[PDB]
């Protein structure tokens, strides 16, 4: 068994360029680690290993198919998971090449996941270009917004900004994949944030002022209204708490017209199963028959 | 010294025995840091008994013996020249948090 | 009657802060204070790979570099199981004996400066900058030679190494003799040394000296005789041992020693064999330049190696060698992961400054310095 | 401001301050607050560069960048206060210098800075620092200079906030360490004018606590010349009583007359005329300092106090004053 | 000469029996005396600038001849120098006034002191 | 450019971009190409072997250098 | 045996996760999965303003990860209960090894 | 092994390896009575405490692990006694065997905790003068809690204020497949 498995992982680096310091995926990198644990120390190939030339696969994954081992888990997780069927593996022998045959952008979202269900650095993020490393990367097993759906995370930061948003295992609800919303979204975190509390001059244009000030024009300015005047609409990315806190604000304020961004007029949100994935989304997996009201539920 | 606290009972002993200690040393400390303007014996007692009180509700007796032992430790880097004075004297809603972090 | 006596010069005996509790001139009980040199060493280590862990070692004792790192790879080899050649051998040895050599020649001048002979110490810094004309060729940094790595050695010899160190080994013996026809026969010499510090030999094992401050006593006990970590046991060399164990006999060991340490030299130099220069196993030695960038395989143990590291299997064992100032041992307990796990030193200057208390008691406070001087106690190891 | 720490000595404050008076007694405090609740500090010297260095540590590597600068030439005071939001003002002096007048020390420049400052559009607070009781019409030359500072600083830059401390004490300071290394002319402490002087000293911990609270708070203290008074309003034999505690030695003041005192410190006022020669800065006898020794308005009125700012000030006995012990 | 203010006179009284190998475009004159004794006094540089001179205006072509870690000669290392990205040195104007001695990207003396935020601000 | 503008301030001596951007690309023979480096496959950096089955030159990701096919 | 510990008393009111950090999704290799980890959230870093780099406040910042790796979640807990900690454990979420066969790929779409 | 048919089963109570240097990891009871055995036993003669390698496993129950290295001059072997001590528990000293425990107990509380009975001055010896903390635990932040130390108006003296540094990048090299 260990000669087998020296054997494939001198087959595996054969070919293989020396891109390793160049990879994005070098310190994460199932064929460095499993050289570096069970493939033999030393390499015998001293020849013109093959090189592929870099196909255009979209805004989102950079692709090196020189480095590409031609294992076929992307051409497989786009035909089957992803449900695109754009990837291929043109060609045979050591020419194989895994790409789209034509310049085809990956127009199917949830496949950015492609990156880590890479085993190699080949498909790599191309917003996460070079910007960071496998071990700079603190990572925090947060959770995502952006949809509804809720998916699992890990949002890798180097410091004070967020480098990387990759998918960790939660069975119940992404297994390991998460959408190009998710995925590529870490970028608006640093990009036009409010960073400073502006209230309006004489004039229209802000005036970054500090916390007490601002706070204080607002809660004059609730004093001086109507309460059935008072609305509390709160955002699609607000968390449970702060819509608590909102709720009970705007309420002892005198008023009941606090709400979420999403919800239209007159919602029941009276029994939990009027706006709940009542099956699981493991559970629409034992599911025989779908009926997809409306809710293009791929976008 | 050997934790002989097999119950509360022995280290609540050892424990009044350093507080008589401390108590005992505050003239050398008052001396050797010159407190004996800026602090008086009564406020030292104060200070020596809001300690042993802070950590009063300790069930386990051995984390009481290395109390007492942390507390002789002090006192004798205290009592000899080992740290210095400027700490010696010094050792003796919301929205007021909100307006200056997030934390 | 307690007395601060701190460091009388400084740049020989850094940190020195001993509080001596006197009685006139006679020392009733000295006291060292330590730490004012710790830094965390035990922690720090703790924090970075094996490989990143080694230069800590050049910087434990800083004057016997190279010793340490002996120390250490020794104890990343114990676990790796990771046999290193002969040459890699030969070479860990013409350095830690070197090695040696730079350290009796500060710790013998630099204690025959603080008793107040002032040339000895410019003569053997003199002879320490030859040495630090191989150390710098070596490896690069004239005292940091990070080089005795855990595969064997960081890179071989450059190609005119072996020529200079004898041509350095022809003219050593003549250092040694001025260095001790200036020392040994002076009767200021001997009337400032002679019963001052004996240790018997039971104080000497009771208080872990271990060095050359367990062979003034008589015990005869070199860890290259009874546990020889290298060619030690093919290499031919006479531990010289002391008859009394005062401060007397530990200079003259020490000046002995460096003359075995000079046959231990011209012995590695003579018998080197043209060997690889680290260790095949390139999952524990990172490949040459010219290897990594050519092989595939060999660019991925030379990324996994200088930023993952070995992660040597889970152990715990306590190397030690025969450093200059004593057993330096290292133990180190291994946590299957690539950084170390409380990698523990073994310091001597940590068991020798123990010694300070009893060695000079009833001896005068001039004597102090003298003790201190004998027992090579270089602070960065405390 | 734009604060992005916890707490300082790494921390920003948004506070690239520019100490004007930062190599003095009451600039070491000062740089220090200001650069230990991490903030920048464009400390400017005038002379040899040794006199910022002790500001070169209290600062995080590039909080406290001492630079070099002319006071009379412009186009350099500019280049200072190039980035900078916070311009405080401790440039002033008690003695006059052959080089540098009353004026052209404690008014000619304040104006100056002022003036500079203004045109460096940006600059947010600037603090002008003024000893107190300096109103128009008092005796010494020192307090008429820093009157006109004050009316200047504010005329040609509003909502500028000015400190008024009165003499300040703490360690190399120029109220007490005078008078120790006079007591070693055998206890020999010659209180001018009998003590009946009435001025209320403060820790210059606190002068400096001040100044920066002044920039912490919001858009308040601007314009608004405070009164840095201090506690427990002394009498220049009454706080001579409280050094004699600290360094050990026996009161054995003498009375002088203010006469007599101005003839004393008749010398050292000839300052402009002897010119190839300057002179051993007048320490305790300072026409200057005496004649504002004689009025005794070195006292807070009802203008702003440390009240105003959320601070009380330390006493003017024990630790705010053990820098004497280094005298016994 | 006209220096008994300085060791410089050590090297002036070097240069006796010494050959001038090679000098640099700066004028530091690149002295050897070999065979005749004491080797490492056997390669000097005396550094024309008798007055304000210091260490580090050797610049690289020579830096290596005159440490004795090479035996080519600045006039044999001109030759590899690379031309496209070759630079001259720079004395290690370290103090001696600012825009010549070296700041970061946020010293506040830096002419374009760079913001780290790495958030953009709205 | 605007990368190069982030580390380097000086703006008078050419950005490396520029430098790499000027060199000619080299013709070859295959498809595939070395680069092993400058010239000394020790001095320069892990052989990266380019293909140059498209038209447009194919840079070295390592050293910048482009290649074409020369047919 | 938090007051025993010479830990300042404000980092003993601390909120940590005891969480086990999820195999990195990248990697399909399960070499670093049940090494329960203390999470001190230690959010506050800001950046240097002298050069690029960043600089945190908070003691705790690194050795949540670093060196500090417990083996089961009932020493990580009594670990962060020792100290008075406010742990707040997050399971960690596990893979179902569903059965899985070659042969489903050539399975036979009936007609 | 010789040494452990005549040493009391008893006093051997947890472990023993036969590797890497052999140890008798005992019980803390057992401790000092075990090192007075293989010291002053005729074919037992350690006689040489070579050091006291406080080990840190957080998450075991008895967290520290208190390794007494020994050599034996005499017979030329070494034999590493180990222990167990968490936070509060007192450990035999055995500074009366071997007198060169003093200053390695003194280290091995400082660094961990692990105080020592009957240990004549039981004092910090290693860490600042007001240390509070102790360093070599898993737990103490490698930067240190309240470490910085910097000079200010309070003239001659350096102050201990909370710590703020560049932030201690941890690398997490570690790779999966072990
Ligand atoms: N000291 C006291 O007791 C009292 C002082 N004040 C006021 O506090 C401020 C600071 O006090 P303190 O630091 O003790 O004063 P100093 O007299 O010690 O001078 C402080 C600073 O002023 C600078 N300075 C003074 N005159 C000039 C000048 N002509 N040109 C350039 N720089 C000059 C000094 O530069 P350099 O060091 O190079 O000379 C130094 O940086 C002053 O406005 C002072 O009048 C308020 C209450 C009383
Ligand atoms: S995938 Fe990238 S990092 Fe991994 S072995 Fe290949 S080139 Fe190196
Ligand atoms: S997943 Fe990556 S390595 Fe595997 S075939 Fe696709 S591109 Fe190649
Ligand atoms: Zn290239």
């Amino acid at each position: 068994a260990k000669k087998a498995r020296e054997g494939v992982m001198e087959f595996l680096l054969m070919n293989h360029p020396l891109d390793c310091p160049i990879c994005d995926q070098g310190g994460e990198c199932d064929l460095q680690d499993q050289s570096m644990a069970f493939g033999s120390d030393r390499g015998r190939f001293t020849e013109m290993k093959r090189s592929v030339v870099d196909k255009n696969l979209g805004p989102l994954v950079k692709t090196v198919m020189t480095r590409c081992i031609q294992c076929t888990r992307c051409v497989r997780f786009a035909s089957e998971v992803a449900g695109v069927q754009d990837l291929g593996i043109l060609g045979r022998g050591s020419g194989e090449e895994i790409g789209t045959y034509v310049e085809k952008l990956m127009t199917s979202e949830l496949s950015g996941n492609v990156i880590d269900i890479c085993p190699v650095g080949a498909l790599t993020s191309k917003p996460f270009a070079f910007k960071a490393r496998n071990w700079e990367l603190k990572a925090t097993e947060t959770i995502d917004v952006s949809d509804a759906v809720g998916s699992n995370i890990r949002v890798d930061s180097r410091g004070p900004e967020v480098m990387r948003i990759i998918p960790r295992l939660n069975e119940d609800i992404n297994e390991e994949w998460i959408s190009d919303k998710t995925r590529f979204c870490y970028d608006g975190l640093k990009r036009q944030r409010l960073s400073d509390p502006m209230i309006r001059d004489s004039d229209g244009r802000f005036k970054a002022v500090s916390w007490r000030d601002a706070l204080a024009v607002v809660g004059d300015i609730i004093h001086q209204v109507k309460p059935d005047e008072i609305v509390g609409v709160a955002g699609q990315l607000s968390d449970a708490e702060s819509m608590m806190v909102l709720k009970d604000f705007v309420n002892r304020m005198g008023s009941d017209n606090v709400w979420c961004e999403g919800t239209a007029a007159g919602v029941d949100a009276d029994l939990r199963y009027s706006y709940l994935m009542n099956t699981s989304i493991s559970g629409l997996e034992n599911a025989d028959l779908f009926l997809l009201i409306g809710t293009q539920p791929r976008v | 010294v050997p934790p002989n606290s097999a119950n509360l009972t022995e280290a609540r002993r050892r424990v009044f025995d350093f507080f008589r200690a401390a108590c005992r040393s505050i003239p050398t400390i008052m001396d050797i840091y010159n407190l004996q303007d800026v602090v008086a014996p009564s406020q030292l007692r104060y200070a020596i008994s809001a300690q042993i009180r802070n950590n009063a509700h300790i069930t386990d007796p051995k984390v009481i013996d290395l109390l007492i032992f942390k507390g002789m430790e002090e006192l004798t880097d205290i009592v000899d020249h080992a740290k210095q004075r400027h700490h010696i004297i010094g050792q003796y809603d919301f929205l007021k948090n909100f307006y200056t972090s997030n934390y | 009657f307690t007395l601060n006596f701190g460091p009388q010069h400084p740049a020989a005996h850094g940190v020195l802060r001993l509080v001596l509790e006197m009685n006139g001139e006679v020392v009733e009980r000295a006291e060292p204070h330590i730490g004012l040199l710790h830094r965390g060493t035990e922690k720090l280590i703790e924090y970075k790979t094996y490989l990143q862990a080694l230069p800590y070692f050049d910087r434990s004792d800083y004057v016997s570099m190279m010793a340490q790192e002996h120390a250490y790879s020794l104890a990343v080899e114990k676990l790796l199981n990771c046999e290193v050649p002969l040459r890699a051998q030969y070479i860990r040895v013409l350095f830690c004996e070197i090695t040696r050599i730079l350290n009796h020649l500060l710790a013998l001048t630099t204690h025959a400066m603080d008793v107040g002979a002032l040339t000895p110490f410019l003569w053997a810094f003199e002879e320490r900058e030859k040495l630090l004309e191989f150390y710098e060729r070596v490896s690069g940094a004239r005292m940091h030679a990070s080089f005795i790595r855990p595969g064997g050695v960081a890179q071989d010899l450059p190609l005119g190494l072996c020529r200079d160190i004898d041509s350095f080994t022809q003219q050593f013996a003549s250092r040694i003799d001025e260095l001790e026809e200036m020392l040994t026969g002076n009767r200021i010499w001997k009337q400032r040394l002679v019963d001052i510090g004996t240790v018997t030999a039971q104080q000497a094992k009771d208080w872990g000296f271990s060095g050359v401050m367990l062979r003034g006593p008589g015990v005869c006990w070199d860890l290259r005789r009874a546990a020889p970590y290298d060619v030690y046991d093919q290499l031919d060399f006479d531990v010289p041992v002391g008859t009394r164990g005062d401060c007397y006999d530990r200079y003259c060991i020490r000046i002995e020693e460096m003359r075995q340490s000079l046959r231990i030299i011209v012995q590695c130099l003579n018998q080197m064999p043209s060997g690889m220069i680290k260790a095949d196993d390139r999952k524990l030695c990172p490949p040459s330049r010219c290897r990594m960038k050519l092989s595939m395989e060999s660019s991925i143990h030379h990324f996994e190696l200088y930023t993952e590291g070995f992660s040597v299997p889970a152990s715990s064992t306590y190397t030690a060698v025969e450093a200059p100032k004593g057993e330096f041992g290292v133990f180190l307990v291994s946590n299957g992961s690539n950084r170390p796990y409380r990698c523990k030193i073994r310091a001597p200057g940590f068991a020798h400054l123990q010694g300070l208390d009893f060695m000079s008691k009833h001896h005068m406070l001039a004597d102090v310095v003298t003790i201190i001087g004998t027992q090579d106690i270089v602070f960065g190891e405390v | 401001l734009a604060r992005k720490g916890t707490g300082g000595r790494s921390s920003v404050s948004g506070i690239v301050a520019t100490v004007f008076g930062a190599t003095g007694f009451l600039g070491r405090y000062l740089v220090q607050q200001l650069a230990k609740m991490g903030s920048q500090v464009l400390v400017p010297f005038r002379g040899s560069e040794d006199s910022p260095r002790h500001l070169k540590l209290m600062g995080d590597l590039g909080q406290v960048v001492p630079m070099k600068f002319d006071p009379r030439d412009e186009d350099s005071i500019k280049a200072v206060m190039a980035k900078a939001n916070v311009v405080i003002n401790l440039i002033g002096r008690e003695y006059e210098t052959r080089n540098f007048s009353f004026e052209d020390a404690n008014h000619h420049i304040a104006e100056k800075l002022a003036l500079v400052a203004k045109e460096h559009g940006g600059i947010m607070r600037y603090i002008q620092v003024s000893c107190l009781g300096a109103s128009v019409s008092s005796p010494s030359r020192m307090l008429r200079a820093k009157a006109a500072a004050e009316e200047a600083v504010l005329n040609a830059l509003p909502e500028a906030t000015i400190m008024r401390p009165a003499t300040m004490i703490g360690t190399e300071d120029r109220i007490l360490n005078p008078w120790s290394m006079f007591v070693k002319k055998y206890g020999f402490l010659p209180l001018i004018g009998g003590g009946t002087t009435k001025f209320q000293p403060v820790y210059v911990v606190d002068v400096a606590a001040a100044i920066v609270a002044a920039l912490k708070d919001d858009g308040s203290s601007m314009g608004k010349t405070y009164e840095l008074g201090g506690p427990d309003v002394f009498t220049t034999h009454e706080l001579a009583e409280i050094m004699y505690d600290m360094i050990r030695e026996w009161p054995r003041y003498v009375k002088l007359p203010f006469p007599i005192a101005k003839a004393m410190a008749a010398p050292r006022d000839f300052m402009v005329n002897k010119v190839p020669f300057p002179l051993p800065s007048p320490q305790i006898f300072n026409l200057d300092q005496i004649n504002a020794l004689t009025t005794d308005t070195l006292v807070s009125d009802n203008a702003l106090k440390f009240q105003d700012l959320d601070l009380v000030p330390h006493k003017l006995k024990g630790y705010p004053v053990e820098f004497l012990i280094q005298y016994r | 000469r006209c220096l008994p203010d300085g060791n410089l006179l050590q090297t002036k009284i070097h240069n006796i029996g010494a050959t001038l190998v090679g000098v640099d475009k700066f004028g530091n004159k690149y002295y050897q005396k070999l065979g005749d004794t004491q080797y490492g006094r056997h390669r000097w540089v005396e550094y024309a600038s008798k007055d304000r001179y210091n260490a580090s205006q050797v610049p690289a072509e020579w830096h290596g001849w005159l440490h004795f870690i090479t035996d080519h000669t600045g006039d044999e290392l001109l030759s590899l120098k690379p031309k496209r990205y070759g630079l001259e040195h720079k004395e290690n104007f370290s103090g001696e006034g600012d825009a010549y001695i070296y700041h970061s990207k946020g010293h506040t003396l830096n002419p374009g002191q760079k913001n780290w935020t790495r958030y953009q601000s709205w | 450019g605007n990368h190069t503008a982030k580390w380097m301030q000086d703006r008078s001596k050419k950005s490396p971009m520029e430098l790499i951007s000027e060199v000619p690309p080299i013709k070859v023979d295959g498809r595939i190409v070395a680069c092993e480096g400058d010239t000394n496959p020790a001095l320069g950096h892990p052989i990266e072997f380019i293909c140059l089955d498209l038209n447009e030159p194919a840079i070295c990701k390592y050293c910048g250098l482009r290649y074409v096919q020369d047919h | 045996i938090g007051k025993v510990s010479g830990i300042p008393e404000e980092h003993l009111s601390r909120k940590v996760i005891i969480y086990s950090p999820a195999r990195t999704a990248t990697q399909s290799g399960s070499g670093k999965l049940g090494k329960w980890k203390i999470n001190f959230v230690s959010t506050l870093k800001w950046e240097n303003p002298l050069m690029g780099w960043t600089s945190t406040g908070d003691p705790y910042a690194n050795v949540g990860d670093s060196a500090l790796a417990f083996d089961s979640e009932e020493a990580a807990k009594s670990f962060a209960e020792r100290h008075g900690w406010d742990y707040k454990v997050k399971k960690p979420n596990t893979p179902l090894l569903k059965v899985k066969s070659y042969s489903d790929n050539f399975k036979w779409k009936g007609n | 092994k010789y040494s452990w048919e005549t040493l009391p089963k008893k006093w051997v109570k947890k472990m023993e390896r036969s590797e890497h240097g052999n140890r008798f990891d005992t019980n803390t009871d057992y401790l000092f009575q075990l090192l007075c055995f293989l010291k002053l036993h005729t074919y037992t003669r350690v006689q040489v405490l070579i050091d006291i390698c406080g080990v840190d496993y957080p998450s075991r129950k008895r967290r520290f692990e208190v390794v007494y290295n020994l050599l034996s001059t005499r017979y030329n072997s070494r034999i590493r006694v180990q222990t167990s001590a968490d936070e509060v528990t007192r450990i035999s000293s055995v500074v009366s065997l071997f007198p060169s425990a003093g200053w390695w107990e003194r280290e091995v509380w400082d660094m961990f905790g692990v105080s020592f009975i009957n240990h004549p001055d039981l004092r910090r010896i290693l860490t600042d003068y007001g240390f509070e903390g102790h360093p070599l635990r898993k737990d103490f932040p490698l930067s240190g809690y309240v470490q910085v130390r910097y000079d200010d108006p309070e003239k001659r003296v350096v102050s201990e204020p909370i710590e703020m540094t560049q932030e201690f990048r941890y690398f997490d090299f570690a790779s999966p497949w072990e």
